[PDB]
């Protein structure tokens, strides 16, 4: 259940938020967009993954 | 008396030896498993949220 | 392997006499009749017996043919 | 009555406070329910069950 | 006491037994934590020698379930009192409110899944303060018996046990009154008769060489549960007409 | 290309309230400093409490003196607050003696050079009794933390008097802390922030001795971490 | 009065630029306040060098495409946001790209200076197709600490300059990923104590362990003003 939960609020998406439409190197950059506060946690956004 | 030596014997003895957790109502097979202890403070038993 | 047997299964597709032939391993190594053949890692023999296994280093065959070695040669 | 007895208090009406992580710092999002609730020890004790 | 209510939990408080209650309103003339002796008012006082009333209060004794009922005074020297004021507090009881338990500030939100399922996560900060200690007032008997091989004693002479144990029980044999004991230690001393030990060859030999005297007396004494530590709060005795009491008694 | 924090005006609200400012603060590390002051602050800033008390008529905590009204276990849980400084000695045998009806405060404990008192009007118990007298003796350790009654025991070394009576060791002064960064606009220059830490304490630590002692703290895990002999 | 200072401080650098670090044992509650403080100063304020913004000789929004270069500009962009360039003297300095023919341009094609060093000189930027393979374009590496999003400077970018000039992100600090995991350790008696595995990944222009000593120096060397 609290897994569930943590998951579903990380993966979900919103209309608007902090970085829309930001492009990122790749999912250790998103990681560190995230930590250091200058976008939001979801938000919509373009990467590049192998 | 349990000095420091008795939780260092106790420690290697337990290292590989695995022990069976049961719940009363064992309804199928996976009601008895077995784990791999870590010692911990406390009186209460730990066990890990997935299973 | 305290983690997954799944490698020793693929040696031998009992699941089964896989647990008695680390039992004999493990016990001919708990009364020092033999010395591990695996750099041990603070293990018990339990695990030894079955990281033995998984390598293909020992199985039911290199038991009764080793043992029936060794036994020919305690003869004299 | 609930809401005008915290307007009396100088409290946020909608009864939830935001709450910051004591051990990185960072805010949580999304306002917390805070507040006391009367609690009991019950007669199960880990002592006699061990 | 509890921060939300009903109402109902002075009515709950005052009619258990457990509060004590005045009969006739007056003043308190003398406030001890055992005795609260109260002056009846002109009013109220009967005709021929009303005189004083006096409530002896109840510390520590053990509830049935081992937990402690010990009633405290509430109020102080020369507050007036009124018929049915509420005295002293009962165990879990405030001012004459139900006091179940203790309101704790809460939040509601998940912590690293610590609080995974119904647990519950707490702070350091609660246990500091010590409001979730309860006192348990546990009960242990040792009772002497006289069997055919002989009656049983309560001396302190325990056959080979380290005098280091014995340091805490009197010459009589029983633990001091406020001595803080711990599981395994011995409270009370007792030893029982018993012969024929029949032992195997082997000791012979040992009992030869090192000249091992066997003492025919067992071990009895009533040692603390095993985990259980606190201090030694009262002391009972009760001996069967006839026998001679010994010193402690 | 760095500046660094110096300690400017550190005012008093109450005696036991003070707001510590820090006005030269780089964007970014304002948070970092905060945080790392409040953790240091909370977890490990040295103070004082009472270890034992010996009265001498009571057995246990649980009986009761005559002429008194709270009980010896309230008398004790009445102790642990005792807010007390001591300067040069880590152990202190403070010597309480009063009689008569009264309240019985800490004012009345015998003055000794090195100790202060914070609140002399702490309350400790209720004589109700003309000829009613106590006499007790507090020993007062210094020391950082939480330790409790039963844990101590380790260090027994022959309790044998029964009067001692060990109370739990709360040793620590502080009580709360909380810090603000705010951008503290300087007429010549672009990015920097002010941190405002406010402190709530039992009233022993003074705030720049604590602020101090946290910043030592810190920096002496930070020089074992910087090197690093793999 | 006396603490507990750390030792037995192993670092197995798998994949020089992937170094994780086990330190025990810890004080109560050390292990976050050291974990989190490291964490925010390494990677928010840590100088570095890094590309600013880029200019295509040919083309005017970042979002048209040119002839014969299979990448879009987005794709040229983000290949350039990850290029490590470490300069010695020099704060701020324009480097060119002019490249023809066939094939992959890479790193290495960039002309070679003395101050600026390519830590990874084969590094893919672009693919350029045959026959007509024409390449050129200005990118400009400035340095800075910490992360800098190319919206704000768009936004106060109050100082117009003329077309083609298509900012990109600046990622000024070396560290591109770092965690600490809090666990469980006990010095033969006290359980209450812990151990802390940083797991760091940098991108090459600095090597791991300088990035920790660093980081740690600067901070320490905040604290300077109050230390007796
Ligand atoms: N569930 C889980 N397991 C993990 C995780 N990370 C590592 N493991 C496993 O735990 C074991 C680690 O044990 P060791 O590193 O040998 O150290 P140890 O002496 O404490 O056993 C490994 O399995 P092993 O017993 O050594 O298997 P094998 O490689 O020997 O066959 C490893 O695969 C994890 O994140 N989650």
């Amino acid at each position: 259940q609290d897994v569930v939960l943590g998951l579903y609020y990380m993966t979900r998406d919103c209309v608007n938020a902090k970085g829309e439409g930001m492009v990122l190197t790749g999912p250790k950059e998103a990681e560190r967009l995230y930590r250091s506060g200058l976008a939001s946690l979801h938000a919509r956004v373009k990467v590049r993954i192998t | 008396r349990e000095e420091a030596v008795v939780w260092d014997i106790l420690d290697e003895v337990i290292r590989e030896h695995p022990v069976l957790l049961n719940r009363a109502p064992t309804l199928h097979r996976l009601g008895i498993q077995a784990f791999e202890p870590v010692l911990i403070e406390g009186k209460a038993i730990q066990l890990h949220p997935l299973v | 392997a305290r983690v997954t047997v799944q490698d020793a299964v693929e040696k031998i597709g009992n699941r089964f006499d896989l647990v008695l032939v680390a039992a004999r391993r493990a016990r001919q190594m708990q009364v020092g009749g033999k010395d591990p053949l695996v750099p041990e890692e603070n293990d018990k023999t339990t695990v030894i017996a079955l990281r033995e296994i998984e390598e293909g280093l020992i199985n039911n065959q290199i038991l009764d043919v080793r043992e029936r070695q060794e036994q020919q040669e305690q003869e004299a | 009555e609930i809401k005008e007895l915290l307007k009396l208090g100088d409290l946020p009406t909608s009864g939830q406070i935001r709450l910051y992580d004591g051990r990185t710092g960072e805010q949580f999002e999304r306002p917390v329910t805070v507040g006391y609730m009367y609690m009991l020890k019950l007669n199960h004790l880990v002592d006699d069950k061990m | 006491k509890p921060l939300v209510g009903t109402g109902m939990e002075r009515a709950v408080a005052v009619d258990s037994g457990v509060t004590a209650v005045a009969k006739r309103g007056g003043v308190v003339q003398y406030v001890d934590a055992s005795r609260i002796v109260i002056k009846v008012n002109e009013d109220e006082m009967y005709p021929g020698e009303a005189g004083i009333d006096i409530y002896n209060l109840t510390k520590y004794t053990r509830s049935n379930q081992n937990t402690c009922i010990n009633q405290m005074p509430c109020v102080s020297l020369g507050e007036p009192v009124e018929r049915g004021d509420v005295l002293a507090d009962g165990p879990s009881t405030d001012l004459g409110e139900l006091a179940l338990g203790q309101n704790m500030r809460v939040a509601f939100m998940p912590w690293n899944g610590y609080n995974f399922e119904d647990s519950i996560l707490v702070s350091e900060r609660v246990v500091q303060e010590d409001r979730f200690t309860t006192i348990h007032i546990q009960e242990l008997a040792c009772v002497s018996r006289d069997t055919k091989l002989g009656p049983e004693e309560i001396t302190a002479d325990i056959p080979n046990v380290g005098e280091a144990a014995l340091s805490k029980l009197d010459e009589s044999g029983i633990v001091y009154i406020g001595a803080e004991v711990t599981g395994g230690d011995i409270l009370v001393g007792k030893v029982t008769p018993k012969g024929e030990t029949q032992l195997t060859p082997e000791e012979k030999l040992l009992r030869a060489i090192f000249g091992e005297k066997a003492s025919d007396v067992k071990d009895s004494s009533l040692r603390v549960p095993n985990g259980v530590s606190g201090t030694v709060i009262d002391v009972q005795v009760f001996t069967r007409d006839g026998v001679e009491k010994d010193k402690r008694a | 290309e760095f500046l660094k924090p110096r300690l400017v005006d550190i005012e008093q609200v109450s005696s036991t309230h003070a707001k510590v400012t820090l006005e030269p603060l780089e964007r970014g590390f304002g948070h970092t400093l905060g945080n790392a002051l409040r953790r240091i602050l909370l977890s490990s800033m040295p103070g004082c409490a009472v270890t034992e008390v010996e009265i001498d008529g009571v057995l246990h905590e649980y009986s009761t003196k005559e002429g008194v009204q709270e009980d010896i276990l309230e008398i004790l849980l009445n102790l642990k607050g005792l807010a007390v400084r001591v300067q040069g000695k880590d152990e202190v045998i403070l010597t309480l003696n009063k009689s008569g009806i009264g309240p019985v405060t800490a004012a009345d404990i015998t003055h000794d050079g090195d100790v202060e008192i914070v609140k002399p009007q702490h309350v400790i118990c209720h004589l109700t009794d003309e000829n009613a007298s106590i006499s007790m003796r507090i020993k007062v350790q210094r020391g950082r933390g939480y330790v409790p009654a039963s844990t101590r025991i380790h260090s027994e070394e022959d309790e044998r008097p029964i009067g001692r009576l060990l109370v739990d060791a709360c040793y620590s002064p502080v009580e709360r802390i909380a810090y603000n960064v705010e951008a503290a606009r300087v007429e010549q220059r672009t990015d920097l922030d002010k941190l405002v830490i406010e402190m709530e304490t039992n009233g022993t630590i003074d705030p720049e001795e604590a602020i101090r002692r946290a910043a030592t703290i810190l920096a002496e895990q930070l020089e074992a971490f910087v090197d690093l002999r793999d």
